[PDB]
């Protein structure tokens, strides 16, 4: 293959293969599924570790009190847009008084996905992304993908083995859609479809991240004895 | 501020004033040695004139480094004085006025020169910054002699001295001869 | 042979592969048709609905610049975007340094330049997205389309995608049955039959259909989207 | 190799500058440009129910005095048409009198040549004929080509089927320089073009582009049926 | 004024087939003597120039055309003529037109191929003053002034014209508080260039 | 300084005086204020000298080169163009106050430029300090119809007048005639009105009068 | 100077006096305020020449440009052309223009662009040192769709009073007309215009 | 344009300099230029490259009035060395009121033709000098400057075409004790017998000395007419 | 976006930059063009070859004038020759004649020129010029005096010489009839000899260029006045030519 050396390059058919190489980075990711009612938004991820005396990755990120991400691929891509997202919030909270939209901040990071796969000296991220905020017009979810494409969707699950936990949030999708006002039962629905995507391992306090916005409800992160009782 | 210079037959002497300008308790050396022949000693406003000096020591050392060669004191004046023709362009100045003494080992002959800080560069038997040129040119012209000795150049630099200190403590005195840069302590 | 490995470099029959292949690109997008009435312009355009976790109604595709003109493109959604953003910088500039909104060709010369400008050098990539957009104007309506190359040209009605070649059949007799033109509300309709009519060669996927007109007097020269009771009126004249 | 970029071939030749005057000839449109000694005259060929036809032409109007005609794909066209139209605002800025027509086409030549000296710059793969009337020369007609050459001409034809188009033109001039007759040229030009190719042009088969002293227009499909 | 800060002063007169350029010696910080040695005169190949106004400004202009009288030589394989070496002392002047140097230069020589003298003057800003007879410059421009227009002559010999231009100097300067500490004069042929020293009376 | 420009029937004449002085003292007794920006484009200037010198010897160079780019021969609008923009680029910091005659392919052209970059258009002009006199002669005495030879007359007279009657002007006048269809004709020192009477004796010093210390021979 | 804009029934017309000042000595009897920057567009200036000068040759460079790019400029384009370089160089430049264009949907339109870069509307504007003495009869005396013969009696009556009142404006009355029929040029004497 | 880049300022396998080699070896298809020092003066002696065209109005050139070279190699890019070692020479002449010592100037060339080598992408001065020159420190001094950027001071030298034979015929026949005649003399010889030409005539040479004296002060630097080196050819033997 | 940073010309393992030969090349397929110079003048010669006979061969010129005393000439390509001349113009404005008030003798345009061409061989993502020049002019201080100018910046003074496709044999033919003793008539007519044998095509005045640096013509500068003010380039006008033949 003589087209892939660069991120300006088409194939005959049309197609950026660098892109699609940071795609196969994410789908060795670590899977994290993220759903939402009409009141709360809530994000699940399962960290991995080198070994047992490491400890385990972070996988879930704090943009501001109203809005948060977990990352699946190429950590400190995660970490780039992450930072670029909280200067966007900041920004819009100091010049405006105003909580940025959960979909204005997905097209930001569609605008800057989109500027590193076209120009010399540049590769695109290699990071997929789960997005959860509570606005003026209630809780959001986003996906998004390093070829630039943002998706608005009630729930979905990314990474390694996703297709379960996404088969399962398909089925039940009526069921957690009206959960409202009981946040427990939908963090609880929230870890069983991420046990959809587990073949050799269990969820354990050490490997079991999540956090949820809402209504009232600032974006909050659980890790270990404090998901004990979700397991 | 006394900086003061004569040439004599074989060697230069520069003399300057040991006091500061406040409270305190010392013995300030206003000269720096740019090369074992050749020395500079400075006056002019606070902060500008050690600068001035150190750049230029600096600056002098390194080419002796490169060159394994000793500049001639003709050199490092028109050197110096280049540096204080472009720093007179400049932002920011330096007020620094300069007495030069050297001793050129190939002319083996001794050389003073006196720089402002405009940039003027003058070889002279005898000069001086500041006020001591009023009070002590009248002496300077009635008793200087180019063939004078270095003990006839210490004692008329002695008179200068004491006349200064009628109008006003204590001085620094530097030779700089064949034999290199010294410092007089039985003044 | 070596002549497609870089941009901005002619073949020996004076060709440049990296544009087609953008134009490739192109071809594996959805349907996108513009349709120009008698005082107006309508857009209408296919999105798949490839799982049922999508939220319905939301993930709008077409988009609006200043306050007259529509825009909706086929290819890389994300160049598209680029594009919109490029072209809503170079309507406000225009705005503030002439004090009127811009012209329709105008606005098309302005998009058309910063697509070319992106076929003269082996250091940026050509656009794979090709655009139809319009407005309404002083001088009336205008409906352009703009191809990879950075080439425009204005149409009676224009479509790109996947399902390219019947939507251009449905549209030429469409132009072919009424010389004298067409209403602003019989185009939307007209446009949600043809997308629908071009859906049918991809019948794997379920698809929502959007629609949004620009029209003198039924938006008052302003471009907005389709939501009401028209839009279900559009559907079951399309489903009929 | 030195077949992708602009350097010079070990026979001294530079191939994208070739390959780009083959790409000059993607339209199967020829054009053709004669003067009549108050004017000058240019006609282009243009040839889907979908297309608006008044979008479609390759003949600009660079400033009020000069026209310009375009051989070549469109987006270059138009990038010439915008860099031209600059230039002259520029020239009438600065120096307080009207852009010659000689003096934009070695204008535009010399951006020519530096395409095809600066390696990271393509060459523009169209040609441009500019007409006009000057002050100090009359009816004027120039040429420029990817190579950055530029030349006047008494009369010039432009595309695939230019030779016998040059070729009727010598004919008539040998025959007998210029035309002696705007309309009456404009009728001239149309048949030369009909007998060199064939068919009957109708209005919506060609464009006109007449220059006088004071002015450059385009004559309406209308005013071309008039002519017929 | 930094050009009277100083002192100093230049003339320069025509003779029949000769010139002649003048200049006092004196150089003071404002009204104490510094040095009676420092001379104003310089030349570059048969080219002479006499600059008056800042002692730093005069140094530093001597040795920038230096500079560009070696470099012009190397290029042109000759000595540069007057006439051409007056422009590049203008265009030197006008480069600096907002922070210019505070300098009064003249030009004289003679045009090897032609043999006329030749003679020019400045001001700080390029300003050329061509005169077929002769040219001052220094603080004391008034004083030099009225003697020139009294004691030239349209053709002197070299004799009478050094007598003429050493009388027209030294009574002007006697009227100048800031110049005069010694006196120089050259004496300018095709072939042959003389300097004289001055007797003065010094104060 | 005076300067004039005068219109007439086939052409344009410029006129200038020759004194030159910083402030009360003559600096130079025959200084030339009409300056060439080309072979039929004439600019006399007042002001600055420096400034008006170097300004249209800059102009005169672009022009050149624009002619030669141009195959064509310049043209006094181009130059007005140019001066203008120039000067008003600096915002009257550049002391030159011209008056810019020429003939061109398109007729004869007299134009004032002021040190900020306003220009104006007139059959009559005069600048400089002894502009006041040769204004009021122009205006006492100027035809909308002239001949060369009366043109010539005029301009002379205003000179004159300036001449005569301000301080700041004097000596010679030079004038610079430019006709359609003929070469440039510069005329320097037109009318000499001011030659110095001769003296009532000859100061010629007998030789050995001036007192030498020293002698030198000075290879050069 | 005194300037002045009148739209009416066919048109609109620009009015201007000639005189130019450096103090108390008319450097100019004979000067053109009226300056065109397009084909049916024109503008009348006051203040500092050579800022007017520089502002209408930068305008009109525009405008060109424009042409050639976009098609007919309108007047209100030209104005806020004109207002952006007023208002975006106003602490170095002292300017005051009135800009004057016809079209053949709008007819007459006036704007005037003051000191500072503000941009005003009217029916018909003034401006000029002269302008103060005459802000009362023109108020007294203008109407609406008047005949070209009364807009030209009603420009040239306040011309002259302000050129009576004011030292620094004088010489001879100078209008353009805009119409559909185009650009007609009228001047007026002090012989004529003295004895109203 | 990461193809296109040839990447002049690399190593090989071997620690070597491909594009300097390259250069020597360009150098070393030059006319031969040699350089003998004796103990009162300097004598530089180039061979052209001929026809029976302008030769009284290319490889010899002065650089101030006490340093000269010898040029062997490309001669635009030695021009352009040549023009900045007169500026050096002007600039050191200007700040220390002295003239500047050869060593100084020649490792101030020296390190100018080094810097092309190391950084950058641009290829290396193809370019090999012989300077000549008097100074207070050492007297009459000889060096010699390749692309590499090393300078090496030499008795006698050769730089060219043929300088294997001209250096084996210059290790014999000099002596430390030699004079500026002797010099000239076996400069000529060698040149005669190293020239790959049937005779050595005044036409093909270009002669220069340095040396004290001659209507000069301290030093003097000669370039020799055409006339001067027939007459010199004449009286050393070589009669050509 | 221009990454092109480094030479595009460098050297080959036997030591020859290939572009520069490549460009020399170039040159040798293009039209003849001579320079011949004698005792009071030099003439500067040239073919002109028409693309089309519709084309108004007027409208191009292969001789230039540099200076008023200085004209050109080349062989090669023609818009690097029209840029290249352009080039050279400004920097004799810019370099020589707005310092010393006098425009640059032959020589140091020539070395300037040189210049030019030397730096687009060694500078980054250019082409070298494909064109050779001959230049001839006129100072006071050196005469006449005739150069050219190679693709690589190399310069040469040359008594007389010949670029282009019958390079070989108008050198052959010129160094057979030159003698230290020509005047401009006979270096005029030695030219058009042998500019005759390499023409092919009609050989008239339409067809050939020629120019001269010969003596200073008043009546080409437009103004009178100045005793010290002469432009010694001439261009012969086609009836000259023609008369001449």
């Amino acid at each position: 293959n003589n087209y892939d050396g660069d991120t300006v390059t088409f194939s005959p058919t049309g197609r950026l293969f660098q892109v699609e190489y940071a795609l196969e980075a994410i789908k060795q990711g670590s899977v994290t599924v993220g759903l939402r009612s009409n009141t709360h938004a809530v994000l699940v991820a399962l960290k991995r570790n080198a070994d047992e005396l490491s400890s385990y990755q972070k996988k879930i990120i704090k943009c501001d009190e109203h809005m948060g991400l977990s990352l699946a691929g190429l950590a400190p891509d995660a970490r780039v847009l992450s930072n670029y997202l909280r200067q966007q919030c900041n920004y819009s909270s100091l010049v405006f008084n105003r909580k940025l939209a959960v979909e204005r901040a997905g097209h930001l990071l569609c605008d800057k996905a989109q500027k590193n796969t076209q120009s010399y000296g540049g590769r695109p991220y290699g990071v997929g992304l789960l997005i959860i905020g509570y606005d003026k017009s209630g809780a959001h979810l986003l996906e998004f993908q390093p070829s630039g494409n943002v998706t608005e969707l009630y729930g979905t699950a990314i990474g390694a083995r996703s297709q379960g936990a996404k088969t399962y949030l398909e089925r039940t999708l009526d069921t957690f859609i009206k959960i409202d006002g009981n946040p427990d039962e939908l963090i609880k629905a929230g870890v069983e479809a991420i046990s959809q995507s587990l073949r050799d391992e269990s969820l354990t306090v050490d490997n079991l991240s999540i956090a949820i916005v809402g209504k009232d409800t600032p974006f909050t992160i659980y890790d270990g004895e404090a998901v004990a009782k979700y397991i | 501020d006394i900086i003061l210079g004569i040439r004599v037959q074989d060697s230069v002497i520069l003399a300057s004033s040991k006091a500061v300008t406040g409270i305190s308790v010392d013995s300030d050396d206003k000269t720096r040695q740019l090369s074992p022949h050749t020395l500079m000693s400075f006056a002019g406003e606070a902060g500008d004139t050690v600068q001035f000096a150190e750049y230029i020591q600096a600056n002098i050392q390194l080419y002796s480094i490169r060159e394994d060669y000793e500049l001639s004191p003709q050199a490092v004046s028109s050197f110096v004085r280049q540096e204080l023709a472009k720093s007179i362009r400049s932002r920011r100045p330096y007020q620094v006025n300069v007495l030069i003494g050297g001793y050129d080992k190939k002319k083996n002959k001794p050389e003073l020169y006196q720089i402002d800080y405009l940039g003027t560069k003058v070889e002279l038997p005898y000069g001086a910054h500041g006020y001591s040129g009023f009070y002590t040119f009248f002496l300077l012209d009635h008793h200087y002699r180019p063939d004078m000795t270095t003990e006839e150049g210490l004692d008329l630099l002695k008179l200068c001295v004491q006349e200064l200190e009628k109008r006003m403590k204590g001085v620094i005195v530097k030779i700089v001869d064949k034999d290199g840069i010294r410092q007089v302590d039985d003044f | 042979t070596g002549y497609d490995l870089s941009n901005s470099v002619f073949s020996p029959d004076g060709r440049n592969f990296q544009v087609e292949y953008a134009v490739k690109a192109v071809e594996n997008g959805t349907t996108s048709i513009g349709i120009k009435c008698n005082d107006g312009v309508v857009f209408a355009v296919e999105k798949l609905i490839t799982s049922k976790l999508l939220v319905p109604q939301k993930n709008v595709k077409i988009q609006v610049v200043d306050r007259h003109i529509g825009c909706v493109y086929s290819g890389l959604i994300p160049d598209g975007r680029h594009l919109v953003n490029r072209g809503r910088e170079e309507a406000a500039s225009f705005k503030k340094l002439y004090k009127t909104p811009i012209p329709i060709p105008a606005f098309a010369d302005r998009l058309g330049q910063y697509v070319q400008a992106h076929t003269l050098y082996n250091s940026v990539r050509p656009f794979g997205v090709s655009t139809i957009f319009g407005g309404v104007d002083k001088n009336g309506a205008h409906l352009y389309m703009l191809e990879p190359s950075g080439s425009y040209w204005g149409y009676k009605g224009a479509a790109t995608g996947k399902g390219r070649q019947s939507a251009k059949a449905e549209l030429e007799k469409l132009v072919d049955h009424h010389p004298e033109g067409l209403s602003a509300r019989e185009a939307v309709k007209q446009a949600a039959k043809i997308i629908y009519l071009a859906h049918e060669d991809n019948k794997e996927k379920d698809f929502e259909l959007e629609i949004s007109w620009c029209s003198l007097s039924e938006t008052n020269g302003l471009h907005k989207f389709v939501k009401g009771d028209l839009l279900q009126e559009a559907i079951d004249f399309a489903q009929k | 190799y030195d077949r992708h970029i602009t350097i010079f071939s070990p026979e001294g030749r530079l191939y994208q500058v070739e390959y780009a005057f083959k790409a000059t000839n993607q339209t199967n449109i020829n054009s053709l440009a004669v003067r009549g000694k108050d004017c000058t005259v240019v006609i282009s060929q243009k040839k889907d129910k979908l297309l608006d036809p008044t979008t479609v032409s390759y003949i600009f109007c660079i400033s009020r005095t000069i026209g310009m005609v375009v051989n070549g794909p469109i987006p270059d066209a138009r990038n010439a048409a915008l860099r031209a139209k600059a230039e002259a605002a520029e020239f009438r800025y600065k120096y307080g009198y009207d852009m010659p027509c000689d003096v934009l086409a070695k204008r535009m030549a010399n951006l020519s040549q530096i395409y095809t000296q600066r390696a990271y710059m393509r060459p523009l793969g169209v040609i441009l004929t500019f007409v006009s009337v000057d002050e100090e020369l009359g009816p004027s007609i120039y040429k420029t080509d990817p190579a950055g050459y530029y030349v006047g001409y008494k009369a010039t034809a432009t595309g695939p089927k230019q030779q016998e188009i040059t070729t009727n033109l010598e004919n008539h001039f040998k025959k007998s320089d210029h035309i002696n007759e705007w309309e009456k040229v404009v009728e001239f030009a149309i048949t030369h073009m009909i007998d060199a190719l064939g068919t009957e042009f109708s209005k919506n088969d060609l464009e006109v582009g007449v220059a006088t002293k004071d002015k450059f227009f385009t004559l309406s499909a209308e005013n071309i049926e008039e002519r017929l | 004024d930094p050009s009277s800060i100083n002192g100093g002063i230049v003339v320069a007169m025509t003779g029949k087939d000769c010139v002649a350029i003048a200049c006092d010696l004196r150089l003071g910080s404002q009204s104490l003597g510094v040095s009676n040695k420092f001379e104003k005169i310089f030349h570059y190949g048969h080219v002479f120039l006499g600059i008056t106004g800042l002692a730093t400004d005069v140094t530093t202009l001597n040795e920038m055309f230096r500079y560009k009288t070696n470099l012009y030589k190397l290029k042109e394989e000759r000595a540069i003529e007057p006439e051409t070496f007056t422009q590049l002392v203008s265009s030197s002047l006008y480069e600096r037109r907002f922070g210019p140097y505070f300098v009064g230069p003249v030009v004289a020589g003679i045009n090897s191929k032609s043999g006329k003298p030749f003679i020019a003057g400045f001001d700080l800003i390029g300003c050329i003053d061509e005169a077929k007879d002769f040219i001052v410059s220094g603080t004391a421009s008034d004083q030099l002034f009225g003697m020139c227009e009294s004691l030239y002559e349209p053709n002197l010999e070299p004799e009478d014209l050094f007598e003429t231009i050493s009388q027209a100097l030294l009574n002007a300067a006697d009227r100048d508080a800031l110049s005069g500490w010694g006196a120089v004069v050259y004496i300018i042929k095709k072939d042959e260039v003389v300097k004289r020293y001055l007797k003065m009376r010094q104060d | 300084t005076t300067i004039v420009g005068v219109k007439f029937n086939n052409g344009v004449v410029i006129a200038a005086d020759t004194r030159s002085t910083q402030g009360p003292i003559v600096a130079d007794k025959n200084c030339a204020k009409l300056h060439r920006i080309s072979p039929k484009i004439w600019c006399a200037g007042a002001g600055t000298a420096a400034d008006t010198e170097a300004v249209t010897q800059l102009i005169g160079s672009n022009i050149e080169l624009h002619s030669l780019y141009t195959s064509r021969e310049p043209r006094v609008v181009s130059a007005l163009q140019m001066l203008k923009q120039h000067l008003f680029k600096y915002q009257g910091h550049i002391g030159a106050y011209l008056i810019v005659a020429g003939v061109d392919p398109t007729g004869s052209h007299l134009f004032s430029i002021h040190a900020h970059g306003s220009t104006d258009v007139g059959y009559y002009l005069s600048l400089g300090s002894g502009s006041l006199a040769a204004m009021a002669v122009l205006e006492s005495h100027w035809k909308q119809d002239l001949t060369k030879e009366e043109a010539i007359k005029l301009a002379s007279d205003a000179i004159q007048a300036g001449i005569w009657n301000d301080l700041g002007s004097g000596s010679n006048v030079d004038v610079c005639v430019m006709e359609i269809g003929k070469d440039a004709e510069y005329l320097r020192n037109y009318l000499t009105p001011n030659v110095r009477e001769e003296k009532q004796k000859s100061y010629k010093f007998p030789r050995g009068t001036t007192a030498v210390l020293k002698e030198s021979i000075v290879n050069i | 100077t005194s300037i002045m804009a009148v739209t009416f029934k066919d048109g609109v017309i620009l009015g201007a006096d000639s005189r130019t000042t450096t103090g108390a000595y008319i450097a100019n009897r004979v000067t053109d305020k009226l300056t065109r920057v397009h084909d049916k567009i024109w503008c009348c200036r006051s203040g500092s020449a050579a800022d007017t000068q520089a502002i209408a040759d930068i305008v009109q460079y525009h405008l060109e440009l424009y042409t050639s790019q976009y098609g007919t400029p309108s007047t209100e384009t030209a104005a806020s052309v004109f207002k952006e370089l007023c208002y975006e160089n106003k602490d170095n430049l002292t300017a005051g223009i009135i800009v004057a264009g016809y079209d053949d949907k709008n007819k007459g339109e006036v704007y005037t662009i003051p000191l500072g870069g503000s941009v005003h509307k009217l029916p018909y504007a003034i401006a000029g040192s002269g302008s103060t003495f005459i802000y009362g009869y023109c108020d007294k005396n203008f109407r609406e769709n008047m005949s070209k013969e009364e807009t030209v009696d009603f420009i040239k009556h306040s011309l002259s009073q302000a050129i009576k009142w004011d030292g620094s404006s004088g010489g001879v009355i100078r209008m353009v007309v805009l119409t559909a029929a185009g650009v007609e040029r009228l001047i007026f004497y002090p012989d004529e215009y003295e004895q109203l | 344009s990461r193809r296109y880049d040839s990447r002049t300022t690399i190593f090989s396998p071997e620690g070597r300099l491909y594009q300097v080699e390259y250069a020597l070896e360009s150098i070393s298809h030059a006319g031969t230029a040699i350089g003998i020092m004796a103990s009162d003066g300097i004598v530089l002696a180039a061979e052209r490259k001929s026809t029976l065209l302008e030769q009284d109005t290319e490889k010899l050139y002065k650089l101030n009035d006490k340093i000269a070279v010898a040029v062997a190699g490309l001669t635009a890019d030695a021009e352009i060395l040549i023009n900045t070692a007169r500026i050096h020479a002007q600039n050191y002449l200007k700040t220390y009121n002295e003239d500047i010592p050869v060593e100084i100037l020649v490792r101030r060339l020296s390190d100018i033709k080094q810097g092309y080598t190391q950084h950058g992408g641009l290829r290396p001065f193809g370019v090999s000098f012989i300077y000549a020159g008097y100074d207070d420190r050492y007297g009459y001094q000889l060096y010699t400057s390749n692309p590499s950027g090393n300078y090496t001071g030499w008795k006698a030298i050769s730089v060219g075409a043929n300088t294997s034979a001209a250096q084996t015929l210059l290790q014999m026949d000099y002596k430390d004790d030699m004079k500026v005649d002797d010099a000239i003399e076996l400069a000529l010889k060698t040149l005669s017998k190293t020239t790959d030409s049937s005779a050595l005539t005044y036409d093909r040479l270009e002669f220069a000395t340095i040396r004290k004296g001659a209507n000069d002060g301290e030093v003097y630097q000669k370039i020799f007419k055409p006339q001067e080196i027939k007459d010199i050819l004449v009286k050393t033997g070589i009669t050509k | 976006t221009d990454r092109y940073s480094f030479s595009l010309t460098t050297f080959s393992p036997s030591g020859k930059l290939g572009q520069i030969d490549y460009a020399l090349t170039a040159v040798k397929q293009g039209v003849t063009s001579l320079g011949i110079k004698a005792t009071n003048g030099v003439v500067i010669a040239t073919e002109k070859k028409s693309s089309s006979p519709l084309a108004m061969s007027e409208t191009l010129s292969k001789v230039s004038l540099l200076t008023p005393d200085i004209g050109a000439v080349y062989s090669g390509m023609g818009p690097d020759y029209r840029v290249l001349v352009d080039k050279s113009r400004k920097v004799a404005h810019t370099s020589y004649k707005r310092i010393y008030g006098e425009y640059p003798p032959t020589k140091l345009l020539v070395s300037e020129v040189a210049k030019i061409m030397q730096e687009a061989t060694q500078s980054g993502g250019v082409r070298p010029f494909g064109v050779s020049l001959l230049i001839a002019g006129h100072d006071e201080f050196n005469g006449f005096s005739l150069y050219q100018v190679d693709p690589s910046g190399s310069y040469f003074p040359w008594k007389a010489t010949a670029i282009g496709k019958g390079s070989v044999a108008a050198k052959t033919f010129l160094e057979k009839r030159w003698n230290d003793e020509l005047e401009l008539e006979d270096a005029i007519h030695i030219a058009l000899l042998t500019l005759k044998e390499s023409v092919e095509g009609e050989f008239n005045g339409d067809t050939i260029e020629l120019a001269i640096i010969g003596d200073e013509n008043p009546d080409l500068l437009g103004y009178t006045g100045i005793p010290t003010d002469g432009p010694r380039f001439r261009k012969l006008t086609s009836q000259e030519i023609n008369d001449r033949l």
